[PDB]
């Protein structure tokens, strides 16, 4: 943490570097502002479960309860239920692509087959395209209905764009998902 | 040297030191709730504990598997904090027992125990 | 036998208990205050216009620092520490940034500096040893290191020296005088 | 070393002498007061709105 002892001013908006006040700060709690060390805070470590299986401890691996390797949603490749079910059964997160589906009936049939073929308790991710309004319009209601019906739709991924804040919060709060995947293409989408 | 845990996933187990829990040690550690209630998430985390075990899984995880469906965990709603409620958790067997007031007497209403090495029995008692 | 003594600048109003005997000194110093104070304006946007009771009392301390009443300046500084620094749990700089963050009394960094820090360090004659939070954590977990810059950082670097002189005359006067004497000795070469 | 500590609600105003050491406690309690106090109204007709300095100081005590 850098503290500018040469100048006194209110701390920056992001609270990235301190000012002269931080050197002389006194308080009953005796708290001070720290900075994160990416290495020690994010070492990829290993954890062994009771059954002896070994996983790469990581934030993503913790969130998925599985290895930190995923298969991204592919419109020709991951559309098919066979590869999605096989990847889930092997124990790696994978996204069923909605590019090769065009109706809620077809998508629900595919999800039904995947659910029937995967092991119990294994979630499913879904990939949708932001540039395509039709797929989202019939898919988001489908995901919401399947979730309130109890399907193992673990997550939804938005590719080819990032939704705005107001659409995003609706996705987070209404769909009842474990995590929302997004695919930025530039620093603006990262923002 | 690899760390060994019962299960790997979900939210990391949390150490919660809150009010309205009244933790007392013994063969079964007892958490008792006064008139004012604690936070729901803090209470559930406290019951789960810092050790990754079957009870930590059965409380902490926000979903259960019914056939091939992911359903919300009813243990959250069951173990939601209640006025003048007690909860005894065994240290060794990790058996949980929730007591509530019925007709002026404290009686158990929820037992969670490990009947078999990989089977968890949740018994709701009606008096 | 204290008495209520009040200083106001528009909506600004700070009242303090002062000795009855020294109330006359306080009154005359207040009059000289409101003579030197710019006229009140809505919003207190004036550069020398205080925007908080803390700023007003700090300016009172800064004024009285140069007078025939060192006991006035001492007791005024004590009252400021008791009310505002809250019996010295937070340093004057921490108080300054807290005011700059406070929305009830909006002010500027320059206003806060001139009206609090300059006056506080003009009136304070002795500074007691204090262990900051940073120095406390230094002993256990924090690793403190120092970096001194060079040239090219700014094209008006002397302004920082003028600001330091204006804010902390009583703290660096001896160092500046010694260095200036050495420079006077050396530069004729 | 007492100090003047004032509580106000519209035209209501009560000032009391208080120890300087505990003045900080009084100030924070006053801030919480005027947070819980409704917006002042003409006539002080609000049901829980004090109508006298005695009412205000009693509410402070409460």
């Amino acid at each position: 943490r850098i503290i500018l002892a040469g100048t006194l001013d209110s701390n920056p908006i992001d609270d990235e570097y301190g000012f002269k006040h931080e050197i002389f700060q006194t308080s009953a709690d005796k708290a001070i502002k720290w900075a994160p060390d990416w290495l020690k805070e994010l070492r990829p470590t290993l954890v062994k479960n009771s059954e002896g299986k070994i996983y790469v401890k990581t934030k993503f691996s913790q969130l998925l309860g599985r290895a930190p390797l995923m298969v991204a949603g592919m419109t020709p490749t991951t559309v098919n239920t066979d590869i999605v079910s096989a990847s889930l059964n092997a124990g790696y997160h994978i996204e069923l692509a909605g590019g090769g589906y065009f109706s809620p009936v077809m998508m629900t049939r595919a999800i039904d087959d995947i659910v029937s073929r995967i092991k119990p308790g294994y979630g499913l991710g879904i990939n949708l395209i932001y540039v395509n309004p039709f797929m989202l319009q019939w898919g988001i209601p489908l995901i919401k209905d399947l979730r309130e019906k109890g399907y193992p739709i673990q997550s939804l991924t938005i590719g080819a764009g990032v939704p705005s804040i107001e659409v995003a919060t609706e996705y987070i709060e209404d769909l009842g998902l474990t995590h929302l995947g997004l695919k930025p293409g530039s620093v603006d989408a990262i923002s | 040297k690899i760390p060994v845990v019962e299960y790997f996933g979900g939210k990391k187990p949390a150490s919660v030191s809150a009010t309205s829990v009244n933790i007392i040690d013994g063969n079964q550690v007892v958490y008792e709730i006064d008139s004012e209630l604690p936070n729901k998430q803090e209470w559930l985390d406290l019951l789960a504990g810092t050790e990754l075990n079957w009870l930590q899984a059965f409380i902490s995880t926000d979903r259960i598997v019914q056939g091939s469906k992911h359903v919300s965990n009813p243990l959250h709603d069951i173990l939601t904090p209640a006025k003048h409620s007690k909860v005894t958790i065994d240290k060794k067997t990790k058996k949980l027992t929730a007591f509530e007031n019925i007709k002026g007497d404290l009686l158990p209403v929820v037992e969670i125990e490990l009947v078999k090495p990989n089977t968890i029995q949740l018994s709701l008692i009606e008096h | 036998t204290h008495r209520p003594f009040q200083l106001t600048h528009g909506s600004i109003e700070h009242t303090l208990l002062v000795p009855n005997d020294l109330f006359f000194n306080y009154s005359q110093l207040k009059d000289e205050f409101i003579k030197t104070l710019p006229e009140p304006t809505e919003g207190f946007a004036g550069d020398d216009e205080p925007s908080s009771p803390a700023e007003l009392y700090g300016k009172f301390i800064g004024f009285i620092s140069n007078a025939q009443f060192p006991q006035i300046v001492e007791l005024s500084l004590k009252d400021f520490e008791s009310r505002f620094l809250d019996n010295n749990n937070d340093n004057i700089h921490s108080f300054a940034v807290k005011l700059l963050d406070d929305e009830t009394y909006p002010t500027t960094i320059a206003k806060v500096k001139e009206n609090i820090v300059k006056n506080y360090y003009k009136a304070v004659k002795s500074i007691n040893k204090v262990e900051s939070n940073l120095l406390y954590h230094c002993k256990h977990d924090a690793k403190l290191v120092a970096i001194f810059g060079g040239q090219g950082n700014t094209d008006d670097y002397f302004e920082e020296l003028r600001e330091l002189y204006t804010l902390y005359q009583g703290l660096i006067e001896d160092l500046l005088v010694s260095i200036a004497e050495k420079l006077n000795q050396l530069h004729p070469s």
